[PDB]
């Protein structure tokens, strides 16, 4: 209440300002960043002896 | 035990807030009004002076 | 977890921010009244001596 | 939280300043004028034993 958060932005914004700090914005749930060969794939295949 | 202290420091920021707002009241209202009283005791300390 | 004590260290700045102007506030008006009153009170030993 | 916590470093440099200003006060002001009040109430010991 009372505006508590109001205050913390405007200080955190004031005190860091000057530099950037832009995060890297990358996106996991694609399938570059997943195993291709789904169930379907011989890796999932039974080995046989 | 992770998701359980999660929640305990997320409920905390309430207690910080209302901290917050506490001592906020206290330099705009308590501390104004305690120099007033401090004045009127040293003007009465000359007064049982004299 | 991380995300929930971020917010925590974020919010903390409004206590330092307001702890700041409570102890400027003290130092600007409290002590300098306060050195007044002492002042009159060492008056008041001399006389009660004579 | 990094980013966060040097923030909080960063403000507290106010509260470090503001207290030596305090301190330097004290020192300069109170502990002189308090040194006077103690002279006065000694040399009403020696009347109250006369």
């Amino acid at each position: 209440s009372c505006g508590a958060e109001l205050e913390a932005n405007a200080l955190l914004t004031a005190l860091v300002a000057g530099e950037d700090f832009t995060l890297p914005d990358i996106d996991m749930s694609g399938s570059e960043y997943d195993i291709p060969g789904g169930i379907n794939s011989p890796i999932y295949a039974e080995i046989e002896k | 035990a992770t998701k359980a202290e999660y929640a305990l420091t997320k409920l905390k920021l309430s207690n910080e807030s209302v901290t917050y707002c506490t001592a906020q009241y206290n330099l705009s209202s308590m501390l104004p009004q305690q120099l007033l009283m401090l004045k009127n005791q040293t003007t009465q300390v000359a007064e049982q002076t004299k």
